[PDB]
Formats: structure tokens, C-alpha cells, sequence
RNA sequence: AGCCAGGAUGUUGGCUUAGAAGCAGCCAUCAUUUAAAGAAAGCGUAAUAGCUCACUGGUCGAGUCGGCCUGCGCGGAAGA
């Protein structure tokens, strides 16, 4: 029962996926392509998170996520990284249409109630990398 | 560390310290240290404290220093008789009473300050205490 | 509103203050006005907890005296040097 | 921590929400995680119904507001409330399979008409 | 064993005790923070 | 105080790094479901995972916490 990170139409490096699920007897071949079939359908450059499900026979069942808030609002405000100094140096901007469209992605995501809760936890999300939400 | 920059006369006598204290009161900073104890400081001993509590604060708030070391003590040195004069100008200290307040401080939190001064007060010869400037 | 209950001191001077003192009272004066100075004296626990707010210096308080209240001010008060301590306080008259 | 007034306060919205309900289910909330609670929070949110997790001698002076006064021997052990203010029902056939989904914990007593309804007929609901 | 005129609680784990008339500090997580009075 | 339970989503916050994922380092430290859950108080990893804590619900059943001021004692305390 392990998650990570992959970019979008991206895997099989060593450093980053192969060793990590791979220690937990996960095939990763299948889980690569197959996340490559998956998620040739998120923009290239994106981190995409992967929650992988693995069951006592190595055969795995994986949920793949939309997108991070800070990748999401890296690409909404045009940016490529956010700040090393958040809310003292602020590297971009997204008007409230963004702010509700990273939320509807992840009002697939999240635990809110409303599109006002997602879009302010991805308020939260624009306020910790630096990001003006104008 | 501290000294007069210039003086009437070059020696003291050794005189006495009696009686206690003036300036027992916080006028400057929220918060001091006290004396409970009567001794005589060196200005060695007030400028490490001084440092200590320098440290402490990490350079924030302020830190007011109410005493000087303006009487110089003398010391013949070894292997020297009696008389031929008295002795040279060692070093200088500041005469404390029970009850004169130390140092100040302020721009500081409360917790933060009874800190640096037990701190401060490592480096100290006399009996001390944490204080708080009341009104009236 | 604080209200201090006091005696009047039937002594005076340095012997009856620090025996005052030693038997955990303190000395303390009523004076301004028309009328004659008061010398009375209090006790220290009471007080010494009741100057631990702030509104003690800024406010009209009262003082029983043999039935008979006044309404004062805290005028000056001078504190033992070392010690959590009260030696003695000026009463104005409100 | 909780001072009195906090205490009161929350007495009273347990009161005000109580008044206001059709049906209540009180349950065992023990050896369940967050995220399976933050499931039938939103189960909860979508099917009208308030959930609580409150402090037992909090709801008797709660519940002593009335009907509910049944309930007050079904607060030993941790209390978990399901307040269906819109529908009655929801909360009682929602729990059921939740707790059959999960097996943990256990859903005691229900209330409903101001009378108490035992674990095994809770299925009138 | 740290054998001093003042002994501390070196952590939230160290515990004081007087035994046989001797302050000590007795640790469950550090062994380095034996400490006797002395 | 003990003992049962949970300590959540966004999210691996951004920066940086071969890696930083609460836990090298720099900066922010918000919002959500909340009974409660620090953009985390420590062990932990190549980085994770893994382990307690803060915090809250349960059981328990009446006093408990830590400063202030003093009285008398303890350590500090070895020599022909
Ligand atoms: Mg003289
Ligand atoms: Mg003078
Ligand atoms: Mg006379
Ligand atoms: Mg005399
Ligand atoms: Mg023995
Ligand atoms: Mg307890
Ligand atoms: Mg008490
Ligand atoms: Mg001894
Ligand atoms: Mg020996
Ligand atoms: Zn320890």
C-alpha cells in the first residue's frame, strides 16, 4: 500500500520508482505503462500522484490521482517553481476561475463539502508556495 | 569592558560597603535583574554576563546595563614586601549594594527573559533575582 | 473595587514600624484635604495581593477605619529593596 | 481544555440541533480511522444528516431537552450521534451498512417518536 | 555515570530519586543520563 | 495518573537536493472533514515506510497542578 509522485507520461527511472514499489514485490513494468496509458492524458511536465494498492499475490490495483494544489497552481499561474520565500516573496497569480478549476479537479480530490472548501484549500495550497490569487 | 575614560585621581582607598541600594526600580526596559546579595563587581564579571544574555535574546529586544565599574582596585605583585608605595591599578569594579538593579531589558517575552538572566547571573559573584517595573 | 481594613496606630517612629513589620503589618498614611493626617496600618498579605492588579494605582479605593470609611488614591509607595515586600504607602484623599 | 461557559454553550447547540431533528441514532465511534469518519461525514453532508462525537454527562444536560430522555442510559460507552435533520431515517439505514462495511465498533440504541428503538430493531429505520 | 553537585533532568524521560540519601537521575531512554550526586 | 480508541484531506506545502515525503537545510504554516489531529514534539529511512507525542472521545472516580514566602534538615565536603 504505497504512493508516489510520477510525471505524466513518465516511468521507469531507478532513483525514483523502480526500488521504492519495487521492494514490496510489484511487477514494474505494468504499473509503469500501464500509468503511462493512464496518464498520457495529464500535460507534460506534471507531477501526477499514484496511489498504489498491492495485495498479498503482487497483483496491485492503482488509483491514479489528479494532480498535486502545487502543481496544479504552478501551471494555472504559469510558473515552474513556486517560492523559497511564500508569502514574503510571491512568484505568480491565478484569478478565482483557477482557484475553482484546480478545484473541480480536485473536488475530485478532496474531502470538502462545497466548491468553496476545495477552493479554499487550494487557497491554503496558493498561500504555503508564495502564489497571489488575483 | 567598561572602564573610565579618564579620571580625577589615579587610586582609590578601599573604603566600605554598607548600607543598600539606590536605583531599585526599573525605569527603562519591562523587566531586570536585581541584586539581593552585596559584592563587588569587576567590569570582567558585568561583560560576560552582558554577553550571556546577549546571546540569549539572539540580538532582539534591548538590554540596558545600570552599573559601572568606576573604582580602581590595586594589587602589588608576587614576591613583593610591605610599603614601598601602594599597589598598581589592576582593574576596576563597581560597588553593589543589596537591591540595585543590574541590568534592564525589554522587547523581549517574559519566559525568554527570566531565562537569559539566570543565564546572565551564572557569570555573577552575588545573589540575584528576576524583576518586573510596576506602575508607581 | 478594593476595600482595606486598617487600624489606627496608637505609635510612631522606628521601633514600632519594624515591629509593625516583624508582625507581618505594615505602616501607611491618609493625608490631603481640609483635614489631619491619619496614621493607620494594614495588613501585608492582603494588600501586597491586592497592588498585584494595576487598577490598585489608578482608582478611588476604601479604607475602614473603626467603622468609618475614606475614600483615597495611591499616592507613592516605597517597596522593601531585595524583597516582595512593602514598607509603607501614601494615601491621598479622593 | 473546556471551560464551562464552552461547555454550556455546546449543550446548547446539541439542544437546538436535537429540537430541530426528526431522528436520531446513537453509536459506538471506537477503532475506526479518520478517513473512513471523514466518509460518512460526506455520506453524511450529502444525506442531510449531522454527526457528532460529544461528551456523555454533556448529553444528558442535552438530552434532557427533550424527547429524547430515553437515551440517557445508551451514553455508557463513547458516543457517536447521527442527527437527520432533513428525512428521518438516513442516518439509521446508513449506519448499519457502515458498520457491516467497517465491522467495528457496534450502533447500540436508536430514538425515534420519543421512544427508544433496541440494536437489532434499529432496522424500522 | 555523570558523578556531580548538580544533577538535571537531561530530558522528559529522566526521572529524580533519593536513594540510601543520594539524589541521582535515573533514565529509561538514555543510559547517558545516569546520573549520581556526589 | 493509568488503561481502550483515533492522531485525518489538500499534500511529497513551495524552496533545495541524486533524495527532504511533518521531521538536512530555507521560507511560509493556510484551508478542509473535525470529538480532536502542530504543513508536526522526538526515534526512524538513500528518501519513504515504521514508532510515540501535541489533541480529543471512552473507562475511572475526588481532589490535583506549580509557583511565591518562610522554619529545620540533605548533597556539594579529600591528608598525612
Ligand atoms: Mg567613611
Ligand atoms: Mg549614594
Ligand atoms: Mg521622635
Ligand atoms: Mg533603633
Ligand atoms: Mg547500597
Ligand atoms: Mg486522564
Ligand atoms: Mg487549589
Ligand atoms: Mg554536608
Ligand atoms: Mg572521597
Ligand atoms: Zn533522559
Amino acid at each position: 500500500y504505497v504512493k508516489l509522485q510520477v510525471a505524466a507520461g513518465m516511468a521507469n527511472p531507478s532513483p525514483p520508482v523502480g526500488p521504492a514499489l519495487g521492494q514490496q514485490g510489484v511487477n514494474i513494468m505494468e504499473f509503469c505503462k500501464a500509468f503511462n496509458a493512464k496518464t498520457d492524458s495529464i500535460e507534460k511536465g506534471l507531477p501526477i500522484p499514484v496511489v498504489i494498492t498491492v495485495y498479498a499475490d503482487r497483483s496491485f490495483t492503482f488509483v491514479t490521482k489528479t494532480p498535486p494544489a502545487a502543481v496544479l497552481l504552478k501551471k494555472a499561474a504559469g510558473i515552474k517553481s513556486g517560492s523559497g520565500k511564500p508569502n514574503k516573496d510571491k512568484v505568480g497569480k491565478i484569478s478565482r476561475a483557477q482557484l475553482q478549476e484546480i478545484a473541480q479537479t480536485k473536488a475530485a480530490d478532496m474531502t470538502g463539502a462545497d466548491i468553496e472548501a476545495m477552493t479554499r484549500s487550494i487557497e491554503g495550497t496558493a498561500r504555503s508556495m508564495g502564489l497571489v490569487v488575483e | 569592558m567598561l572602564q573610565p575614560k579618564r579620571t580625577k585621581f589615579r587610586k582609590m582607598h578601599k573604603g566600605r560597603n554598607r548600607g543598600l541600594a539606590q536605583g531599585t526600580d526599573v525605569s527603562f526596559g519591562s523587566f531586570g535583574l536585581k541584586a539581593v546579595g552585596r559584592g563587588r563587581l569587576t567590569a570582567r564579571q558585568i561583560e560576560a554576563a552582558r554577553r550571556a544574555m546577549t546571546r540569549a535574546v539572539k540580538r532582539q529586544g534591548k538590554i540596558w546595563i545600570r552599573v559601572f565599574p568606576d573604582k580602581p582596585i590595586t594589587e602589588k605583585p608576587l614576591a613583593v614586601r610591605m610599603g614601598k608605595g601602594k599597589g598598581n591599578v589592576e582593574y576596576w569594579v563597581a560597588l553593589i549594594q543589596p537591591g540595585k538593579v543590574l541590568y534592564e531589558m525589554d522587547g523581549v517575552p517574559e519566559e525568554l527573559a527570566r531565562e537569559a538572566f539566570k543565564l546572565a547571573a551564572a557569570k555573577l559573584p552575588i545573589k540575584t533575582t528576576f524583576v518586573t517595573k510596576t506602575v508607581m | 473595587m478594593f476595600t482595606i481594613n486598617a487600624e489606627v496606630r496608637k505609635e510612631q517612629g522606628k521601633g514600632a514600624s519594624r515591629r509593625l513589620r516583624a508582625a507581618n503589618k505594615f505602616p501607611a498614611i491618609i493625608y490631603g484635604g481640609k483635614e489631619a493626617p491619619l496614621a493607620i496600618e494594614l495588613d501585608h498579605d492582603k494588600v501586597m495581593n491586592m497592588q498585584a492588579k494595576a487598577e490598585f494605582y489608578s482608582e478611588v479605593l476604601t479604607i475602614v477605619v473603626d467603622g468609618k470609611e475614606i475614600k483615597v488614591k495611591a499616592q507613592d509607595v516605597q517597596r522593601h529593596p531585595y524583597k516582595p515586600k512593602l514598607q509603607h504607602i501614601d494615601f491621598v484623599r479622593a | 481544555a473546556l471551560n464551562l461557559q464552552d461547555k454550556q454553550a455546546i449543550v446548547a447547540e446539541v439542544s437546538e440541533v436535537a429540537k430541530g431533528a426528526l431522528s436520531a441514532v446513537v453509536a459506538d465511534s471506537r477503532g475506526v480511522t479518520v478517513d473512513k469518519m471523514t466518509e460518512l461525514r460526506k455520506a453524511g453532508r450529502e444525506a442531510g444528516v449531522y454527526m457528532r462525537v460529544v461528551r456523555n454527562t454533556l448529553l444528558r444536560r442535552a438530552v434532557e431537552g427533550t424527547p429524547f430522555e430515553c437515551l440517557k442510559d445508551a451514553f455508557v460507552g463513547p458516543t457517536l450521534i447521527a442527527y437527520v435533520t432533513e428525512h428521518p431515517g438516513a442516518a439509521a439505514r446508513l449506519f448499519k451498512e457502515f458498520a457491516k462495511a467497517n465491522a467495528k465498533f457496534e450502533v447500540k440504541a436508536a430514538a425515534f417518536e420519543g421512544e427508544l428503538i433496541p440494536a437489532s430493531q434499529i432496522d424500522r429505520l | 555515570m555523570k558523578v556531580r553537585a548538580s544533577v538535571k533532568k537531561l530530558c522528559r524521560n529522566c526521572k529524580i530519586v533519593k536513594r540510601d540519601g543520594v539524589i541521582r537521575v535515573i533514565c529509561s531512554a538514555e543510559p547517558k543520563h545516569k546520573q549520581r550526586q556526589g
